[PDB]
């Protein structure tokens, strides 16, 4: 068992999140520095997010060690995940939710049904804190529990593009993002992010409390924003390039707007409608935890 | 002209697509030439592009105009209606052949 | 707006175009702005759409640039339901009364009710007889000559003597 | 000859147009073509009609 | 008598047949008064569009001619299983697998059919180009530096249809009252560095902007170009310019629309000047290479399809509805399906994802083994080394 520090697991160098950029492993904050925006006439007002449903989906009786981290990460940022709600394995997180469960969550991101030798795992109390909410990814498909997939993206934009003034205000012009870009910048970004050990960031998000948690939200805001960026490219109505004196500016339009597009494109990862439901649910739970 | 614009615009379809070459080799040879500044209008320049050929493209806009005009041609007869349609196809075909 | 009690079925009787052509988006945008002045005159209900489209055609044609941009925002977020603050207050009232009630979620409240003149609208029969005033707010420093296209006698005749 | 799209020549409603294009489509003849091209540069003394 | 066999037994066959994979278009809303079929075309910027639906006079072995007289045998000389009078013949429910397998066979034959042409058209998608004068507006301007510009006719002939495809508002006219900021606004709105000159004269800061950002002005004519500007330098001159080719790839860079990877770029740089016939010959050659025998029904559909003449010009081709009036509409979310928004060069998503890594292979230095230029020199070969 890996002990959780006074900070999160994210404080460990083993869990550091970085995207490759300009030949080096850049930290997410120094990618987001490249980002620039173009406001348009359209506006985004964030409504209150509905509270997540109380009900935890039952994990089914599943003998195997379900690979929950690969499932979640590919569901959100995966270049070719589809039918993500069909297998329904996210519900397995609920197995972790119980007090004194025999299951453990591996650093690998696999949910073992019992503790096994030479496999390091997150501290079960913290994981129970994390599962107690995120097992609700299990009900992204079920009709009574579906998240909104339109309004929630406002919050995404606010946490991405939003200036401290626009953020305190709760309203922002629907910004159009842009950055100096290499070939295939968005796909390669999405694949750098898919290898992220996001379970670490979520466990710290759900288990840390008080000053340690607030310090976590400040320390990891750019990581969060990076995931939000990949998701926003997934929903962006279009992603053009702009020639600019022997340079190319990638431009996605627009941040904070879900086009609900399903037909794929080479520019970015695409959401099958199931991926839209899953992403909406994930955002609901995550933004809910992120504002408390 | 103030109100004959479809006429003038069709007339522009006649504008020659080459250039006025000076007869430099012949002036060099001291060949006979009645003009004191000899020149001849070569019908079309060679394709300076890698794929686009300006001539075929001009003919594309020409057939575009002519098909729009055939389409904007009102008729009474049923058979004239039919040919009004078939001519648009034939136009498009000439366009590819010219390309 | 006159504050009278209203037994109507829903606070916002306007449709939301979940999927539509351009003409609908513009009809809805101009429709949510409530340009029209109150009018007890009978309308020719049959020509209605044309009339309102002409009204979009006028409202956008002469609004100050911020109003114009507001109508353009409205025309772009057609799936949004734009509504005045008092309307939303009424909705919060009916949700407080009946929590199970469903309401169209994607609304944009107006912090400001836009500052624009109400448009006159009598689609019924009757020539207007304007009693034009000598002076007003506008100052025409130099106006272009207006050429009235000639009238048929079918539309109007002019006898030598009344 | 490549005057028509495939099928349009044998299409029954196209026959007026096809008759018309046939009415204008003179058969290729090397002398007539070579002349047509050559004459573009050659001096003209009797005005052409 | 026959009314039962229709209402109760034909209706199901029309419904299951309604669900078959290949019956892709809508046929009839059931209201004769206002029905009009949706009319998609395969538009191309570089050619005349091809309607999917027209009176082409291909009667399809006589199929398109309709004998209404078929009602007589149907009413008055044909028994139906549902109407026994009563043998009670058992109803047949056909195995889905037969019609399914022919549908699927047609589909795979079709994709594999388009493939070689669709590949080359992707390779050359950035190859369409406009002639462009570059007037210089500085004392020491290089032949490339200056103010880019092109005739309005070139702009209609190439840039405009591609704007309609990219679905952006048309570029601003510049009346000479224009701020550089208004131009920046139009450029970031239409994602393309193009503006249309309307009335002179363009002012200084606007000129410095059009020069510094390489925004391409579109002149109605070149009749007195400098008079259209306001050169405080007096550097600009009607005789001072450089005409040059501007590839569409050097303007546009929409991802599924115009392939523009530097790989594909340098690969084009290697190519000879091309005719449409050359390109056609290349496509035929790739077809000749990749030909593979199909499942027997696929060979039957290929033979019945007729000769693959492919007169269609497919450079940056899209799939757009035309108005009955004949204008080709911009893609409309809310009407047209998401699959038609970009052709994606008419390739499978996997062929794109693989195409990426392949572009990574092609530009690997170790492969680049065609060498350019030699030095003749009269030297001893003491201790030779290739390097």
């Amino acid at each position: 068992m890996l002990q959780q520090p006074t900070g999160g697991y994210t404080t460990l160098e083993q869990f550091a999140f970085t995207i490759r950029n300009d030949g080096t492993n850049a930290t997410p904050t120094q990618f987001l520095q490249l980002l620039s925006y173009e406001a348009t006439e359209n506006e985004l007002v964030k409504k209150t997010i509905p509270t997540p449903e109380t009900h935890l989906p039952s994990a089914r009786n599943v003998p195997g060690n379900v690979y929950i981290e690969d499932a979640i990460t590919q569901a959100l940022f995966g270049i070719s995940a589809q039918n993500v709600n069909a297998h329904g394995y996210f519900s397995r997180l609920s197995a972790l939710a119980l007090p004194n469960t025999s299951a453990r969550l591996g650093l690998d991101g696999v949910i073992y049904n019992s503790e096994t030798i030479n496999i390091p795992f997150y501290d079960p109390a913290a994981v129970a804190n994390f599962a107690a909410t995120y097992a609700k990814l299990g009900n992204a498909s079920t009709p009574r529990y579906r998240a909104d997939m339109i309004d929630i993206y406002a919050h995404v934009g606010l946490e991405l593009a939003g200036t401290d003034a626009e953020r305190a205000a709760g309203v922002m012009p629907v910004k159009r993002a842009k950055f100096d870009s290499w070939e295939g910048s968005l796909i390669s970004l999405s694949r750098d992010v898919v290898n992220w050990k996001i379970l670490a960031f979520l466990i710290d998000l759900c288990s840390l409390e008080g000053e340690a948690l607030r310090a976590f939200k400040t320390r990891n805001r750019d990581v969060f924003r990076m995931m939000l960026f990949i998701m926003s490219t997934a929903v962006a109505a279009n992603v053009v390039n702009r020639k600019v004196t022997k340079r190319v500016d990638r431009v996605l339009e627009y941040i904070g707007v879900n086009s609900m597009r399903t037909a794929g494109r080479t520019a970015t990862i695409t959401y099958d409608l199931s991926r839209h439901e899953f992403a909406a649910k994930f955002l609901q739970l995550t933004f809910t935890r992120w504002n408390a | 002209l103030a109100g004959a614009n479809t006429i003038i615009a069709i007339m522009r379809l006649f504008t020659p697509q080459g250039f006025l070459r000076t007869d430099d080799l012949a002036i060099a040879a001291n060949f006979p030439r009645a003009s004191r500044n000899p020149q001849t209008y070569i019908p079309y320049t060679n394709q300076r592009g890698t794929v686009t050929n300006e001539f075929a493209s001009r003919f594309r806009t020409i057939v575009a105009t002519l098909a729009n005009v055939v389409n904007e041609r009102a008729v009474q007869d049923d058979m004239q209606k039919a040919t009004r349609s078939c001519t648009k196809q034939w136009l498009r075909h000439l366009e590819t052949q010219f390309d | 707006d006159k504050g009278a009690l209203v037994e109507a079925d829903r606070v916002i009787q306007r449709l939301i175009p979940l999927s539509s052509s351009t003409y609908v988006q513009r009809l809805a945008a101009i429709g949510a702005l409530y340009p029209n002045e109150f009018t007890e005159n009978v309308l020719d209900l049959s020509r209605l759409s044309t009339a309102l489209l002409q009204l979009s055609d006028t409202y956008y044609q002469h609004a100050n640039d911020q109003l114009r941009r507001l109508y353009r925002r409205m025309y772009n977020d057609s799936r949004t339901l734009y509504m005045t603050q008092r309307h939303q207050e009424l909705l919060l009232a009916q949700i407080t009364a009946d929590p199970n009630i469903l309401l169209y979620p994607y609304t944009y409240i107006f912090t400001t009710i836009p500052t624009s003149m109400n448009y006159i609208s009598n689609t019924g029969q009757g020539r207007i007889k304007h009693s034009l005033t000598v002076t007003g707010a506008t100052e025409h420093d130099t106006v272009a000559d207006i050429v009235l296209g000639q009238t048929g006698e079918d539309v109007i005749t002019i006898s030598m003597v009344e | 000859k490549r005057y028509f799209p495939e099928n349009l020549e044998q299409n029954q409603s196209a026959a007026r147009l096809v008759s018309a294009v046939k009415a204008r489509a003179s058969e290729a003849d090397i002398s007539s073509i070579h002349l047509a091209i050559a004459r573009e540069v050659s001096p003209m003394f009797n005005v052409h009609e | 008598n026959i009314a039962v066999a229709h209402t109760d037994h034909l209706s199901v066959v029309y419904a299951t047949m309604s669900n078959f994979m290949l019956n892709f278009t809508n046929n009839f809303s059931g209201n004769h008064a206002t029905f009009k079929p949706d009319q998609y075309v395969i538009t191309s910027p570089e050619g005349s569009y091809k309607p999917i639906i027209e009176r082409q006079g291909e009667t399809v072995d006589g199929l398109t001619i309709i004998d209404t007289s078929i009602v007589w045998p149907i009413l008055c000389q044909c028994t139906y299983p549902l109407v026994r009078q009563s043998i009670m013949e058992e109803i047949v429910y056909p195995d889905p697998s037969t019609t399914l397998s022919q549908s699927l066979s047609v589909a795979q034959v079709l994709s594999k059919l388009t493939l070689p042409d669709a590949f080359i058209n992707m390779i050359l998608s950035g190859g369409d180009s406009v002639v462009m004068r570059t007037y210089q507006t500085e004392a020491d301007d290089d032949l490339d530096e200056g103010i880019r510009m092109t005739t309005y006719d070139q702009y209609l002939s190439h840039i405009r249809e591609r704007l309609h495809i990219t679905n952006v508002p048309d570029p601003i006219y510049i009346t000479g009252a224009s701020t550089p900021d208004q131009i920046a606004a139009s450029v970031q709105a239409t994602h393309v560095a193009v503006v249309l000159y309307q009335s002179g004269v363009i002012n200084g800061p606007a000129s410095t902007y059009l020069r510094e950002n390489e925004v391409l002005v579109v002149m109605p004519d070149y009749y007195d170009v400098v008079s259209r500007f306001a050169n405080a330098n007096l550097q600009m001159n009607n005789n001072r310019y450089h005409e040059s080719v501007l590839e569409i790839a050097d303007i546009f860079d929409q991802a599924d629309f115009i392939q523009t990877s530097d790989a594909v770029r340098q690969l084009r740089a290697l190519m000879p000047t091309l005719s449409t016939s050359q390109i056609r010959h290349a496509i035929e050659r790739i077809a000749q290479i990749t030909d593979v025998d199909s499942t027997d029904y696929g060979k039957l559909t290929l033979r019945f399809l007729g000769t693959l003449t492919r007169s269609l010009k497919m450079q940056n081709a899209q799939i757009r509805r035309i108005r009955p009036d004949g204008t080709v509409l911009r893609y409309d979310d809310q009407i047209d399906i998401e699959a038609f928004r970009w052709s994606r060069y008419f390739l499978d998503e996997l062929q794109l994802r693989r195409l990426s890594v392949g572009l990574r292979l092609i530009t690997n230095p170790r492969i680049a083994r065609r060498f350019n230029g030699v030095r003749i020199m009269y030297l001893t070969d003491d201790d030779p080394d290739p390097d």
